[PDB]
């Protein structure tokens, strides 16, 4: 409201050169082209009126695409987990049954994904819904390479999530993983990304979860008005870098990807979903998959498949890495800062 | 314009301005766009102490980065000058040789060569070496003050003492010596010191270029060109004489408080900036600087004949009745390591260099060897 | 595999009781000890000639 | 952006209410271009190609989308600029298959069964808004169609997607529609495995090349390479020359059964799954 | 023969030849400036603001175009350097492995050049942990922990038994014949007529063609292992020393102006980085600045060395109370300007 | 602006010599590959001197190698003080529509994809110098991906003849030939390993159906001159049926719930169709001239819209 | 580990294999851990180390 | 402490090494000192 | 305002009174030179810190 340190201060208000484009267009002249040579309310709410005049008397600022979608409470939980997770919508699980019947190669069990699927549905009932990313961790908590972590996402979903026997969930789900990779129904042909959490709306068995299907994070207008603010937080176990295992330590902006490692063996298939930050070009990604992760190569078609997530604006972008609280739990977090979604397509192994 | 002295028996300058530009970042949040903007706003005083809040962030913020500019400066120059200077065990040698001869025979830039290196390696680090003397150090800060010739330019003004006296320069060392020099070997004759303030303008006289829209073609339409030239270069004097009105106007010399040393014959700014600048931020005082020396070390090699004998009979005795390992061709080293250890270097850590198979790569030489046709000496033993 | 001046510490063959035999077996090994008896067993290295 | 293309005079009561009909419909134009006519649009325009003709051809044309229908001349938003420009243009189903939210949408040339104007005399076709994991699938299924054909199975005929069932039989016509494809699909695969199996007892080149070729061909290439060199054999062969040929060919048919996305539907308040026959929030921007 | 040293040298035994060993290091100084009533002309411009936006906000970012005009005639400005702290680097003894680097043709047998290798890298400093990555470079086994500062690493210049030690008595260079564009005359082939012409006489002793037959000629095995030219241990990260006394075309490339000489060795790049663990050749992203004295001259200095440590002991008493040479032992007492710090 | 534009924005020094300076001037649709996606660079991070490696610049083969390991973006306007380019893959522009510049000796199509290749084509190796700061810019040839990708298809057979003419070419009746190159064999290894790993995995079980269909094709293209000019007159399975009698096994292993041809075709897109992506880079421009004309000739313009 | 310099003296392993090694000898006697002399209220200096 | 000073005012893995050297040897010298420079003056006073 | 007065410097000056104590000068400021044992610390059994 005109402060006196005007020249920013009139710069946060979306400029002189509109003015001045502004001038020589609008302000000056007739050329273009001319001839040649009732007492604590009213006024509380009259100003309110006014605060819509004010509203309306004006009106930089980043786009967004809301999304919203009726979401079971089984497998995610928007209450226990705070704003700012990630999340993972899913086909629709009629297609499984028949899609591992002719993806699956021949001598192994078509039967399993169907059977699997279905001891979970009435596993979390003691519809195509949403699986959020902190869920996922602890079912493929028995892949990893930092496994006290993993232990640590286990320990908060067994006691914050919503439902009856939530180690039952993880016990059943992380079953159906190893009955994904077996009957070669890969995860990532089932797991589509959803964009990262904003609010939801509580009902019984079911919640209406917002989202910000591709933009910025931090400037959504939550619905607190003290707080329009939530950063993005990933577990420790699935946070890999790419600018320390590979020397890259210049500035520039950072990208976000979700990878899966795939381990093909006999009913001792591996797991494991990584949030990868770097520098790199996604068509420049591919070899770096090849120095790291080549010892579920042999023990295997790819064993990688991959998707964008995001970007980080920054030139030199800042991370975290804390031990916040999901209820009494301390979990080792890394916080990402200043995230701008946008989402992408998997890439195959076949 | 060169002095030039009448001998019996038979001139512009032009530089390049360097470029440079600094930065700083102020950046605001979200938060507190929407108080700024006068968004957020409610009728509450909670609404409004919000405010005040992040009204003052931008103050200190704004501070902060305008701040950092004055100290831009005050860092560019130490930076800059570091680059003009070369250093003193290379000079006095250089002004000796500029001043008398300044001639081009070989053999005057071959006995340089000789100076320099010599006096480089005496005279590099002199309070580290001579400091416990003193009549030396005293004709070291001499030394400082006199090898620079003074400069062209007259500023309009000049740094100056309570009594006026003129202020030729400027020392800037790190504290630790500082406190040093003042102790023993200096003393301050001044206290407060008289600065100039306002910086100063350019006087213009460029290009004049017009392009006037014109509206019918006519003599006075014309002629206009010609008036609208005269009504811009009568501009620039309107212009250029506020400058000067400007510069005789406003406030010229305060005082300000710094060390005056008298150094010599002359009086010079003596101060450390370490405190006031580069305390408290992540930038190094660029003052504190660097050093690569390369060092020969020889291993096996084997003494003259002259040259292998002893400085007495029994010097250096094995107990009686054992080989003398002495007298055998020594294959080590010993010297003294970074904090008083006695190292070991010998043969055998030479493998790194010698057991690669490198060492059988020839096919440079043969082919570099032969690229002059070489004649037919006689073939007694090169033919088989 | 020197760890004590008292005793050696090798790589045994793992599972076999001695004597066994001519050919003692291919099977994995494992650091085994026994006891240097007078000094001369100390290894040269630590007491030079 | 939004572009325009005039109807021309003389429409009869339906051939103005048909138009009317299809109003979040795609179309194919060849530029963008402000004044546009209508048989430029219509499957005259792309003279009758087969499915092979109309997958070249929908890449170099440029997809739109109509929006509101005036009845002088047709409005339609082209999708690579003014929909980057707008917020969120709506979309029609007129696919079987029921698009969930966040599906890549790609679209298919009419291979399954076309609103037909009389007074103007021309037919208009239109691409089928199907998802792209689909999209690559219900292709694949009638290249698979059209090589027994060259001499089936009871499956294959058979697609579900979300629950819903398909049939891609629901023909003679269609399979002579898709010859060509089938003429080029056949021919990159065995000129393929010819040079691969042509090159690598040729060459064998060592010495770490060859041996993790090796490694990869431990009774998995080689085993390959024994059982189809068994009905086979092993003057100067072109080997060199036909790789280039090979390339070409082959590098040209991924990229026309590529079928790129171009509508991510973002629905917001809205159905997560949007049926057939209903219009769907399309965006092509972040 | 490649093998055959490395019996005769890890089992004891003297083979014919000798090395001068080189190594480079970094000392942190405290300098001190002077100037004169106007030793430069400063010219500051107006501020620009930049409004960026990003997820955690806007963003300012402010310019002020700046420029330096030196309008003294002469020297008007004088930097000394005084005193010395730590020594950065170590100085220390870490041999130089090639096989870090990579680029030259192994020996034929795949079984002897495996023999050696894995009998040289193992169990090193230096040697690389992992097998060479095809692309980059080999990495220096991380240290569980450092002390000292980081470490310098040696060079071995093989030359021959017979020179005499008397040319190291003194401030020398490793290649033996002088160098440098400061020595040479005017003409066009000048500045290489120096290095490699054996039929001219050294112009740092004349009285002799080369201290070293194997390391100053072209095409010599000297050139061979350490020059720009030949690329042989451009695979490795770790920092060469005497890569700039061999390289032939930097020294050519140099101007000869002296006044303008002086001023640029003050400022004068390093090839190395003390941010680094041991060594290695500086990244091109961070620039150091330092002085180097062997940047003009193409010396390096002589240190306090022995071959004995008896006769190493008699020199702390001093400079003329040092035993210079007892049978065949010998000793060397450092010319510098370290000379008199007692550092 | 951040994500519309991204003004990327390459410094320009201060001793710059004037000829030098307006050689500039005339960079105006280029291709710059910016290592990172910083604010701020420098010509040295864009310039040929950051593509070389320790001791070796490499091949035009190799050229290739390390541009998909970084950001190609176009200039969009050449300042004295600096010069911008937005890159490709974040945002073109405030309405996303940049102009290249065709130093092709090819003309351009409307909606091609293009593909942009090392300085290959002869009399064509042009890279603007800095004099003043010894500098050179490879600048890239934009081109059409049916030339594209047989371009990079000589190089690849150039070099494996050279483990044991080819360099002409032509296109819509304009004979063109590359420059005649020797090729370094590091650069060739990661090549010729990405050829078989993409064309051993490209082999399923039920390809031997399609392999046994070989005589019939030339039972066919004795009639339809389609086939007769598909094949090719010299192309491999019109030889490879005369020394070749293919045939099928009788059963499948679990034959009953697996699809024998439609397994064969996943596999041979996922790596056949594919390969030609990974040898060169993705053509992720095309060009639709608005209001201009259907062919855009060489030294000129073109207006540039993303391409999927 | 020994199979890595001394950040002290790097250029060795250790001065002892007696001593710095796990289960050396030393270890084994004065490894609070171990707690051998733990009866004996007499101060063992090397206890720190 | 007098070592340390000088070392908050630039932190590598180097730095913090030599600090350590820095610091040893400046205890196992200026530890005690009126006994040790004691009969020296100057030293004292500074 | 940004600096303001700082609400803890508002308190006028308490009493002040004279006292016998060694203010000497080193370097720049002075300092007291104090030593307790004796009006603390005497003929009580705590030993002096």
């Amino acid at each position: 409201t005109k402060p006196l340190p005007t020249a920013p201060m009139a710069w946060a208000e979306s400029s002189p050169r509109e003015l001045a484009g502004h001038a020589p267009l609008r302000r000056v002249l007739r050329p273009p082209i001319a001839r040649r040579d009732t007492r604590a309310t009213r006024d509380d709410t009259e100003q309110a009126v006014d605060k819509i005049l004010r509203g309306a008397r004006r009106a930089g600022a980043p786009r967004y695409h809301l999304t919203r979608q009726v979401t079971l409470t089984d497998l995610c939980q928007p209450n226990a987990e705070r704003a700012g997770a990630l999340l993972l919508a899913l086909r629709h699980p009629t297609d499984l049954p028949h899609l591992a019947r002719h993806r699956a190669p021949p001598g192994r069990q078509t039967e399993r994904l169907a059977e699997a699927w279905g001891q979970l549905l009435e596993a979390s009932a003691l519809r195509a819904g949403l699986v959020s990313f902190n869920f996922l961790v602890a079912a493929c908590a028995a892949a990893y390479d930092a496994r006290d972590a993993a232990e640590a996402v286990r320990a908060h979903i067994t006691t914050n999530y919503g439902g009856t026997r939530a180690g039952a969930r993880l016990d059943r789900f992380s079953e159906c993983l190893r009955a994904m990779v077996h009957t070669h129904v890969f995860p990532h042909e089932v797991m589509r990304f959803f964009g990262g959490l904003v609010s939801w709306v509580t009902q019984d068995e079911l919640a209406s979860v917002t989202a910000v299907c591709s933009g910025p994070q931090e400037a959504t207008h939550t619905g607190h008005p003290g707080r329009p603010r939530s950063a993005v937080t990933i577990p420790a176990c699935a946070f890999v870098d790419l600018d320390a295992e590979l020397c890259l330590g210049g500035p520039g902006a950072a990208f976000l990807y979700l990878v899966f490692t795939y381990r093909q063996c006999r009913d001792q298939e591996l797991c494991c979903v990584y949030v990868v930050k770097s520098q790199l070009p996604p068509r420049g990604l591919e070899a770096a998959l090849e120095r790291l992760f080549g010892r579920l190569r042999i023990t295997n078609c790819t064993y990688a498949a991959f998707a964008e997530l995001g970007v980080m604006p920054d030139d030199s972008p800042r991370c975290l890495h804390r031990t916040e609280r999901f209820g009494a739990v301390g979990v080792p977090v890394v916080i990402l800062e200043g995230v701008v979604w946008r989402p992408g397509g998997w890439r195959a192994c076949a | 314009h060169q002095p030039l002295i009448a001998r019996d028996g038979p001139n512009y300058m032009t530089k390049v301005i360097d470029r440079r530009a600094l930065n700083a970042a102020f950046s605001l949040a979200t938060e507190a766009i929407a108080l700024l903007t006068g968004e957020a706003l409610d009728g509450t005083g909670i609404s409004l102490h919000r405010q005040l809040r992040a009204i003052q962030q931008l103050a200190r913020n704004v501070q902060a980065v305008l701040g950092a500019f004055e100290r831009g400066t005050a860092d560019q120059m130490l930076h800059v000058l570091l680059e003009k200077a070369p250093p003193l065990a290379l000079l006095l040698p250089m002004q000796r040789y500029l001043d008398n001869g300044r001639l081009a025979t070989r053999v005057a830039r071959a006995t340089l060569v000789a100076e320099l290196k010599r006096s480089f390696c005496d005279t590099s680090f002199f309070l580290g070496k001579a400091g416990h003397r003193r009549e030396a150090i005293e004709a070291w800060l001499v030394d400082l003050t006199t090898a620079t010739q003074p400069s062209v330019a007259v500023p309009r003004l000049t740094h100056a003492d309570t009594r006026g006296r003129p202020v030729d320069g400027v020392l800037v060392t790190t504290a630790a010596i500082k406190q040093r020099l003042l102790q023993s070997f200096l003393k301050v004759e001044d206290t407060e010191a008289d600065v100039p303030v306002t910086y100063g303008e350019m006087v213009l006289n460029g290009a004049n270029l017009v392009t006037a829209l014109v509206m019918g073609k006519a003599v006075r339409s014309l002629d206009d060109v010609g008036r609208h030239l005269l009504e811009m270069q009568e501009e620039q004097l309107e212009a250029n004489r506020e400058t000067l009105d400007e510069l005789e106007s406003a406030p010229q010399t305060t005082r300000v408080r710094a060390d005056l040393v008298a150094i010599g014959d002359r009086l010079v700014f003596l101060e450390a900036l370490e405190k006031r600048i580069y305390a408290a931020t992540n930038v190094p005082y660029p003052l504190v600087g660097a050093m690569d020396l390369t060092f020969v070390l020889p291993l096996g090699l084997f003494n003259p004949a002259m040259e292998r004998f002893a400085a007495h009979a029994g010097d250096l005795v094995p107990a009686p009745g054992h080989p003398e390992p002495r007298a055998f061709p020594p294959r080590q080293l010993f010297f003294w390591g970074k904090d008083h250890q006695v190292l070991r270097l010998s043969m055998e850590n030479a493998v790194g260099t010698v057991c690669h198979p490198s060492l059988m790569n020839i096919d440079a030489a043969v082919g570099g060897v032969n690229h002059d046709p070489v004649e037919a000496a006689n073939p007694y033993g090169a033919y088989v | 595999l020197e760890l004590h001046p008292a005793f050696d510490f090798f790589a045994g063959v793992a599972d076999v009781e001695l004597p066994g035999g001519e050919v003692p077996p291919a099977g994995p090994g494992a650091i085994q000890a026994t006891w240097r008896v007078v000094n001369g067993n100390l290894p040269l290295a630590l007491c030079p000639v | 952006f939004e572009a325009d293309i005039a109807i021309p005079s003389g429409i009869s009561r339906p051939d103005a209410a048909a138009l009317q009909r299809c109003e979040g419909r795609v179309v194919f134009l060849p530029t963008i271009r402000r004044q546009l006519a209508l048989a430029d649009v219509a499957h005259e325009s792309f003279v009758s190609p087969d499915t092979l003709g109309l997958l070249l051809a929908y890449r170099r044309r440029f997809p739109a989308v109509i929006t509101r229908v005036l009845p002088t001349r047709i409005v339609a938003c082209p999708v690579d600029l003014g929909l980057t420009h707008a917020g969120t243009v709506n979309l029609r189903n007129t696919s079987p298959v029921d698009l969930c939210n966040g599906d890549p949408v790609s679209l298919v040339p009419p291979v399954f069964e076309d609103v037909r104007l009389e007074s103007l005399d021309l037919t208009l076709r239109f691409p089928v808004p199907l998802p792209t994991p689909l999209a690559r699938e219900i292709v694949a299924r009638l290249v698979a169609r059209g090589i027994r054909d060259l001499n089936e199975l009871p499956d294959l005929n058979v697609l579900y997607y979300n629950g819903a069932r398909l049939s891609l039989v629901a023909l003679a016509s269609v399979n002579t529609e898709l010859r060509s494809l089938v003429l080029n699909m056949v021919y990159s695969i065995t000129e393929g495995t010819t040079l691969i199996l042509t090159l690598i007892p040729r060459l064998l080149a060592l010495g770490y090349v060859n041996a993790l070729l090796q490694m990869q061909s431990v009774t998995r290439e080689a085993a390959q390479l024994i059982h189809p060199e068994a009905p086979m054999l092993m003057r100067r062969l072109p080997l060199y020359e036909a790789l280039v040929a090979w390339l070409a060919h082959a590098g040209q048919l991924g990229d026309i059964l590529a079928l790129a996305p171009a509508v991510r539907v973002c629905t917001f308040d809205g159905a997560a799954v949007v049926q057939s026959g209903d219009m769907a929030p399309v965006i092509r921007y972040p | 023969s490649p093998v055959a040293l490395y019996h005769q040298l890890k089992t004891g035994l003297h083979p014919g030849f000798g090395f001068t060993v080189v190594r480079q290091d970094r000392f942190v100084t405290e300098n001190v400036l002077f100037s004169e009533r106007a030793s430069e002309a400063y010219f500051l411009g107006q501020l620009q603001v930049a409004r960026h936006e990003t997820g955690g906000g806007v963003n300012f970012t402010l310019t002020q175009p700046r420029g330096n005009v030196d309008l003294g005639v002469g020297y008007t400005a004088v930097a000394a350097t005084a005193t010395v702290r730590n020594p950065v680097t170590d100085m220390g003894n870490l041999p130089q492995n090639f096989y870090l680097g990579r680029g030259a043709p192994p020996l034929l047998d795949n079984a002897a050049a495996v023999y050696l290798r894995n009998a040289v890298v193992a169990g090193n400093r230096l040697g690389p942990a992992q097998p060479l990555p095809v692309f980059g470079c080999a990495q220096v086994p991380r240290r569980a922990g450092m002390d000292h500062g980081q470490d310098a690493v040696c060079e071995f210049i093989a030359t021959p038994v017979a020179t005499d030690i008397n040319y190291f008595r003194r401030p020398c260079n490793p290649r033996g014949r002088a160098a440098g564009g400061v020595y040479a005359g005017d003409k066009e082939g000048d500045v290489i007529a120096l290095m490699y012409d054996h039929g001219q006489s050294d112009p740092a002793r004349p009285f002799a063609a080369t201290a070293n037959p194997w390391a100053s000629q072209r095409f010599s095995y000297g050139d061979l292992l350490y020059n720009g030219a030949y690329h042989l241990n451009g695979a490795s990260p770790v920092l060469s020393p005497c890569f700039k006394f061999f390289t032939a075309a930097d020294i050519t490339a140099k101007h000869r102006c002296l006044e303008r000489l002086i001023v640029e060795t003050g400022s004068a790049v390093s090839t190395a980085t003390a941010a680094s663990d041991v060594q290695f050749k500086r990244p091109p992203g961070c620039r150091e600045l330092v002085e180097d004295p062997c940047g003009l001259f193409q010396e390096a200095y002589p240190i306090t060395c022995a071959s004995d440590p008896a006769l190493l002991r008699s020199a702390r008493d001093g400079e003329a109370h040092a035993r210079e040479t007892h049978f065949t032992q010998y000793l060397i007492y450092d010319a510098s300007p370290l000379k008199g710090l007692s550092l």
